[PDB]
């Protein structure tokens, strides 16, 4: 597959992105543990709430599609669908809204994602999303300054950021240390207290973000200047309006 | 020199509009408002009024984190806090409303061929003065024929009247002037012209009944009460018995026949009768709107003045209230009619197609639109790219979105004089967007942005309309805020270039040059201003039947 | 075989075309005339590319009053109506040998337009009709003049009108007798939707064939709603054959008798000595120099009645040559039959009831309009199950030319062109001639 | 046939059916099976027994929560049920040997009503359905028990419920999959307002005959409402083969390879390969490291992107067993495709749009609810011309138990009488074998 059209450095991260075969930079550690904190939907060593019985322990109507379409084990297990909701600065955050979406549903099985303006959200199984959710905390997907985690009060993509670099969060879920140059998540995404603190690291330097950011800005690499990437979406635009009158 | 939002930016912000950083988090919350806090304490009142609890700003996330900005109403050096520009706190947005609502416009040339074929009697200039003179007593809801009548108090209904026009004007000269909405008065030259050969000796009443009825009924209430009085009013000044045969024909006129609503009823998922926002087309709000009578060698003030009327009438009170309710929309609507911002944007892009091509002189094809709306859509996002503040003030996608695909909708209609070309442009803009900065609008935002480009010319059923035509009850735009309203200023935008008197119905532009109404719709985003500032005194208050 | 009434049926001039022919080869369900005219109506379409060609060029489109400056379009529609309803014929068929009809009227001003009844075989209702007619010929139009995709959306809004924003087809240059199914009153009362001054369009102001069409599709609607379904399901059969079929020649024989010199009242007189006469009432009781009528038969004396009042309302209005007294007729022909007799009315009090608010609703300030403008869908005039309507449709078709809001005004487009089906203009011949064709299957 | 274009036909297994079949041998207006569905769905009801008795029994009637004190009437309607049916069916029918249906299910408990085909041969569309079942029943247990003049309107009451105070059959113990004409969003929308639960309740939860009953409901609607004809019927033709009857296997085999270990992105790039495999598309003009593709033939084009959607559906919400992320998957399926080749993608844009506002009204407070609520009637989902909804269906028929308002909670009496039919439960079989035997008539 080939993704995305383009020739600027935002062009081959959102393919990269999307690419299951590109490995994801990873960027930092966090426990099992600490992933289900920052979720909120349950505590460590809970068991998994079930909102309906085991597929085994019901009687599935004969179905090619159910044979042939193998279940992700927290479907298998009956698990709630929860969620995890991420905001990205349009100040040079790596992922971005769309890019997010579109590159869940190249990567990830089970997935119901949803792509807005100052918010992006994945729901599928628990225990599928606490392995999702890992790997969109620990990699590249994340920078701790110009991303967050957040299930409400999301304002911040489009605000200034602080002296610090970090975007604003109405409820400061993650505090930047200025001592330390690290970030401490000291809440979980609904904005209740930790008991104790999950690190996410040093924020990426300037350099770097633009590096791997996926946003055109005049500022970083303008789309106008992208053409390839432009001519695309006017061929789209071109083919739909013909379309839509004969085919 | 500056951006036309230069001003706005600089009084939001201790900033320099240019600067990427700033300090959250210690202005008090809440306190860093003079209208949180004025909320704050009639919470307080409400509640130990009422023995229940009621406003509390300690419920759910605390306000005010960030600054809570003022937004200066495009066009003028009013600025207040975005709640006064929530339609339950601005009685001139209501006012709007309700002048809308309670007007209908009813013709009188069917019922004059029944008094002179049916009744054999004769109409003249004289006869309707005195069936004015009439109508004008018994449409605020008072008696001509029986006894031991019942009335309304006049004070209460003093909003209501009947007044007509027509396009002959030895005519409309020889009728009481004080009835007569003068078209040769109210609008320039080649405007008048142009709707008096419309109108021709064509004769039509445009009918406003009170505001206190329409406040407790609803829009469909309008053309009964109209049919009512002028029916009395025909009994009376014509001599037929008080209910004969062709006392029926006279009601079947004014309520079917020779009728026009404000707006058509809807399905039933939305149920609605007439003249209800949701009815009501992007070229009849364009032409109720008055700017193109006042501003006529401004196209792009007349077009943003008609974007500020349907922004505030279909995302803030259609959308915002008789489609959801609550908190509401007044933002998504406010983007499009304050800080001057959508201002610059389609200033911008009428000075580049005014250079390239010159006004309605580009090709009317998708070479245009590539051109134009690729253009400004191009220096809409590049604003909020340069000015950190434009896009903390913006600062919701749909927002943005909206006001950047109306510079470049609008702005391709300048250049090809078609609304259609311009509807185009305005999808176009929106698939940049995406594309530019990874995001658009709210989770729903572009339901008919993605159907947009297909729909713009299709011809079937359900899709196929011009834009002027089509309104909230086109199946694409049944839903969503950032969009009705802009569609509006869409509408406006080739007749404003080409210099049209009206968009699509010429009654309804005439029908609202009425220096009668209460809201002045010459000056849309003035009178919000006025609303915003408690200085705007609607019709159809109670104080009168009320204890002091 | 479920009743075993038979009736002898008549032509409009008063002969004998059939005798003794059993009542359920007249109902909707079985004759298969009613279900020719009925499945006519569903399909037919008027299409004015007069209008459509002149609504273009004046880009005047959507409405009353409505025009887009800047949007004109000159286009030879009626020039080239022969190639335009061809191509829209090619749409419209499903196969080359179905029963599709586009014929041109006027000179290519208008065209009839029949779509197949296999497009309605596998249809939920009746909108086929126009949607598959309108767009047929919008793409025929814009196909025929290479119109470009920048302003085909105008030759939409000259064919359909401002549908979608309407829920109507507002400003529309075609038009079918039936409305769309979102004006119903109830579930089943589309066929009640057809507006009287249609049906006397339809018929050309021939009164007894108009009052047949009328009773035919306010009948079929009463089996559609299910009102004759059961206990009620021969009195709404007798009252078709009597009251709109001419069974037995009564109504004719009640006008001939009456027509001269006669009234409402002395049609009352001759109807209560026919039905005594016949045995259909007796006298039931005697008071002080006054007679109470009784029946073992309601439904029968219901059906006299009703042709009783088809007889008066054709002797009354067709004395004034004015349609405007069908509701004072329907009125007190009921109000004085019941004094007269001892026995309810027709309808049982709702023709009566019918006739109070119709009386009002074309005399006062609050609604309605003249007799044309009504239908069995009308909140006025919806409440009598089939009895009421027929009435006002022969009061219209006798209308020498009073009302303003007449056939010629309202029904111009419907006249011209459902008036060329045969079905339609002389429904009574047809559907005695399939009760007789059904006469030993029943 | 007016097209040249030949389909294999397979099963929900899998299995080669007939090969080379004429693509209009699955058109609506063609295919014996569509039309016998599609008046199937209009002449059949469901009757609660249970609830009726229930109702009466306390009174409670016309509407939630409601009930008039004093009413109460004690009556074994499920104890004498079979006597209820026979008297009621000696109503609906025409004549004796008809193809009336009435059977009793649950013990009595439930009925299953097909109302003859001979009342909508003669009726504008197809509310008859529940108002002649409903005034039978009525007057069947009016007669059963004998209930008196001045009880009977309760029994009416407990059947019908508000109607007609209100203008929906309010607290109606009868149901059908259509809902009543006054709620289409528009004309010819009929065949559209029935709920994905109800579909998938009547398939009983099997995917593949979901989809395809929700295909050939939809598919069949655009031919009413216009859409199908002239310039787009191609389209819609296969769109319903493709999409909606798993033609030339596309459906089945996008499912099998990507089943295991799959998501959107690996079933576009298998359909992308398939497409260019099959010739449906070719490289159009080569950009940096970015092949542009274009095609001849943008409606096949539609068709294999089409297939696509729906295996993706199937293997998204498959993995999940979870029916909400079929808005997603709408949406992003259609997206990526679109920048994977820059050709339009589903329905050019139309599918991505309806999946944008179906997110939006599944995920917040503002309307709309889960994925079994909508219709192709419904405001939020009427905007794809037939490839939105038949997905849903897919959906909710693989969906594990994650869904509040289920089948189980909507559609509970839909599930028990519609099912029984055997062309609604297993529409892909005798739609399929219908194709076959019409092979060489098309
Ligand atoms: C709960 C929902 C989901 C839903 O159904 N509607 C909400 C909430 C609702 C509530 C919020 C009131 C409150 O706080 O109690 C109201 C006012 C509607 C109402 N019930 O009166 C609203 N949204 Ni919302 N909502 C809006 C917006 C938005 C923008 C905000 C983005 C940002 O970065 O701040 C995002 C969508 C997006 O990302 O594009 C958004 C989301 C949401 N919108 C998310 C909550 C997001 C959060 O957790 O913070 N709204 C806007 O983009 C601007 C206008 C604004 C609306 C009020 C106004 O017009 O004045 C408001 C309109
Ligand atoms: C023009 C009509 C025909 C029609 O469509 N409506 C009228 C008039 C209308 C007007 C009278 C207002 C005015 O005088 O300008 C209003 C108030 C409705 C409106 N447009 O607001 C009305 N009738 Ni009327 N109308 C009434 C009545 C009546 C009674 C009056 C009988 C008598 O002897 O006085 C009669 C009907 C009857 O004979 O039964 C009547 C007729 C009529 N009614 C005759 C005029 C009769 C006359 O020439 O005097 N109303 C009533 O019976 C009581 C209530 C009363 C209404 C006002 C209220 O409720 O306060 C009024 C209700
Ligand atoms: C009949 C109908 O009027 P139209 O014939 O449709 O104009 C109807 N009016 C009314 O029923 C008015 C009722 C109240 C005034 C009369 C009271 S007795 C209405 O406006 O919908
Ligand atoms: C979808 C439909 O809701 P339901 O699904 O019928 O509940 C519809 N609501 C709306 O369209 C609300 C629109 C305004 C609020 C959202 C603005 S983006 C209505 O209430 O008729
Ligand atoms: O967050 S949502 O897009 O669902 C609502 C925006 S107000
Ligand atoms: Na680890
Ligand atoms: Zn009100």
């Amino acid at each position: 597959a080939q993704y995305y059209p383009g020739t600027t450095k935002v062009a081959q991260n959102r393919r990269n992105f999307c690419n299951p075969e590109y490995e994801l930079e990873k960027l930092r550690e966090i426990s099992d543990e600490d992933v289900v904190k920052i979720l909120g939907h349950r505590a460590p060593g809970e068991e998994y709430p079930s909102v309906h019985p085991p597929l085994e322990e019901m009687d599935e109507p004969e179905d090619a599609i159910r044979e042939m379409v193998e279940p992700i084990d927290g479907a298998k297990a009956g698990d709630r669908v929860r969620y995890i909701q991420f905001t990205d600065s349009m100040y040079f955050a790596p992922a971005q809204p769309y890019v997010r979406s579109r590159a869940y549903l190249c990567r990830y099985r089970g997935a119901d994602a949803g792509t807005l303006s100052g918010r992006q959200i994945i729901e599928t199984r628990e225990r599928d999303l606490e392995k999702i959710s890992k790997e969109l905390l620990e990699t590249e997907f994340f920078d701790p300054a110009r991303s967050g985690v957040r299930g409400k009060s999301v304002h911040g993509h489009s605000l200034r950021l602080d002296e610090d670099g970090m975007m604003f969060d109405m409820l400061r879920r993650q505090i930047y240390n200025k001592d330390t140059g690290r970030v401490e998540m000291v809440k979980n995404q609904i904005g209740d207290e930790l008991d104790e603190p999950v690190d996410l690291g040093e924020p990426l330097d300037e350099e770097t973000l633009m590096e791997k950011t996926t946003i055109y800005r005049v500022d970083g690499e303008a789309y106008r200047d992208d053409v390839e990437a432009v001519e695309i979406m006017q061929r789209i635009h071109v083919l739909r309006s013909q379309g839509g009158f004969n085919l | 020199a500056d951006k036309l939002f230069i001003n706005a930016l600089k009084k939001k912000f201790e900033e320099s509009p240019e600067e990427k950083k700033t300090t959250f988090y210690t202005l008090g919350g809440w306190k860093q408002s003079e209208r949180k806090t004025e909320f704050v304490n009639a919470g307080k009142e409400v509640a130990a009024k009422r023995g229940i609890p009621q406003y509390n700003p300690d419920i759910g996330t605390p306000l005010g984190q960030r600054v809570l900005m003022p937004y200066q109403v495009s066009t003028t050096d009013t600025y207040v806090e975005g709640d006064d520009l929530h339609f339950v706190n601005n009685a001139a947005m209501q006012q709007m409303w309700d002048d809308i609502r309670r007007t209908v416009i009813v013709g009188l040339n069917h019922a004059h061929a029944v008094i002179e074929k049916r009744l054999g009697k004769e109409v003249t200039p004289e006869t309707i003065t005195h069936y004015l003179e009439t109508v004008n007593h018994a449409m605020p809801g008072a008696a001509v024929v029986q006894e031991h009548m019942v009335e309304t108090h006049p004070a209460l209904v003093a909003d209501s009247y009947v007044k007509v026009f027509t396009g002959n004007d030895e005519i409309a000269d020889e009728i009481d002037p004080a009835f007569v909405i003068d078209i040769n008065k109210q609008f320039p030259e080649d405007q008048a012209e142009t709707l008096k050969a419309e109108v021709g000796d064509g004769i039509w009443q445009v009918v406003r009944i009170p505001t206190i009825v329409s406040r407790t009924c609803d829009g469909a209430t309008t053309s009964r009460w109209s049919a009512m009085q002028i029916g009395m009013s025909m009994i009376s000044a014509y001599k037929q018995a008080a209910g004969e045969a062709a006392t029926g024909d006279f009601a079947y006129a004014a309520k079917h026949a020779e009728v026009i609503h404000m707006g058509t009823y809807l399905p039933v998922r939305r149920a609605r009768g007439e003249n209800e926002p949701g009815g009501v087309p992007f070229g009849y709000l364009a032409d109720i709107c008055q700017s193109s009578r006042v501003n006529y060698e401004d196209p792009v003030r007349v077009s943003l003045d008609v974007v500020a009327t349907g922004a505030m009438l279909y995302d803030q009170i259609w959308l915002g209230s008789y489609m959801s309710g609550g908190v509401g929309f007044t933002q998504y609507a406010t983007a499009a009619y304050t800080d001057n911002i959508l201002d610059d944007f389609t200033y911008f892009g009428k000075e580049y197609v005014e250079d390239k091509y010159g006004l309605c002189e580009a090709p009317n094809n998708m070479d245009t639109v590539l051109d134009v709306a690729t253009e400004v859509t191009f220096y809409g996002l590049e604003q909020y790219e340069e000015y950190p503040a434009l896009l903390e003030d913006q600062f919701g996608g749909s927002q943005r979105a909206a006001v950047v695909a109306a510079a470049a909708g609008c702005s391709t209609a300048f250049a090809t004089g078609n609304a259609q070309t311009g509807l185009s442009g305005w999808y176009l803009s929106m698939y940049l967007h995406k594309e530019q900065h990874s995001r658009l609008g709210f989770y729903g935002y572009d339901l008919q942005d993605q159907c947009g480009a297909s729909n713009v010319f299709s011809i079937r059923g359900d899709e196929g309309l011009p834009l002027e035509l089509r309104g909230p009850n086109y199946p694409n735009y049944a839903m969503n805020v950032g969009h009705q309203g802009e569609y509006a200023g869409i509408s406006q935008a080739p007749h404003a270039a080409r210099g049209d008197a009206f968009v699509f119905n010429p009654l309804v532009k005439i029908a609202f040059a009425d220096d009668n109404l209460v809201f002045d719709f010459t000056n849309v985003r003035g009178e919000f201003a006025k609303g915003a500032l408690r200085e705007f005194e609607p019709a159809g208050e109670r104080a009168l039947i009320t204890p002091a | 075989a479920k009743f075993e009434d038979k009736v002898d049926l008549y032509d409009d001039r008063g002969n004998l075309v059939e005798e003794q022919v059993p009542l359920e080869a007249l109902s909707p369900l079985r004759n298969p005339a009613i279900k020719s005219i009925v499945q006519g109506i569903k399909r037919t379409v008027a299409v004015n590319l007069e209008g459509i060609e002149n609504a273009l060029k004046t880009a005047k489109v959507g409405g009353p009053a409505c025009k887009i400056m800047g949007r004109e379009l000159d286009l030879d529609i009626v020039g080239n109506a022969e190639s335009i309803a061809a191509a829209a014929k090619e749409m419209i068929q499903v196969t080359e040998d179905d029963d599709t009809n586009v014929e041109l009227l006027g000179g290519g001003k208008r065209a009839l337009v029949q779509v197949p009844s296999a497009r309605f075989d596998v249809a939920a209702e009746y909108s086929a009709a126009p949607l598959v007619t309108a767009t047929a010929f919008v793409q025929a139009i814009i196909n025929e003049f290479d119109v470009s995709m920048y302003d085909a959306n105008m030759v939409k809004a000259a064919v359909l009108g401002r549908y979608p924003q309407s829920v109507e087809y507002m400003g529309a240059n075609i038009a079918t007798m039936l409305d769309i199914p979102q004006k119903l009153e109830g579930p089943g009362y589309a066929l009640r939707n057809i507006m009287v001054n249609h049906v006397v369009a339809a018929t050309l102001k021939n009164t007894l064939q108009a009052a047949a069409l009328s009773t035919i599709l306010e009948q079929t609607a009463m089996f559609e709603m299910g009102d004759a379904v059961g206990a009620f399901e021969r009195m709404h059969l007798l009252g078709l054959a009597y009251q709109g079929m001419n069974a037995d020649n009564l109504v004719f024989d009640l006008v001939k008798a009456n027509g001269k010199e006669g009234t409402v009242g002395s049609v009352i007189a001759d109807l209560v000595e026919r039905a005594l006469e016949d045995g259909v009432i007796k006298v039931e009781k005697e008071l002080t120099d006054y007679k109470v009528y009784g029946t073992d038969d309601l439904a029968m004396w219901n059906a006299y009645a009703a042709a009783g009042l088809m007889a008066a309302t054709m002797v009354n209005q067709g004395a004034a040559r004015a349609a405007q007294g069908v509701s004072s007729t329907l009125l007190y022909y009921n109000d004085l039959i019941e004094f007269e007799t001892g026995l309810p009315s027709v309808d049982f009090g709702k023709v009566e009831g019918t006739a109070v608010g119709f009386s009002f609703f074309s005399h006062s300030i609050y609604g309605g309009g003249g007799p044309g403008i009504f239908n069995g869908n009308h909140i006025v005039t919806r409440h009598s199950k089939g009895f009421a309507i027929p009435c006002v449709a022969a009061a219209m078709a006798l209308d020498a030319g009073t009302q303003m809001f007449s056939p010629e005004a309202t029904s111009g487009l419907i006249k011209e062109v459902f008036s060329q089906v045969d079905e339609f203009r002389e429904p009574l011949k047809y559907v005695v001639e399939a009760a007789a064709e059904i006469k030993n299957e029943i």
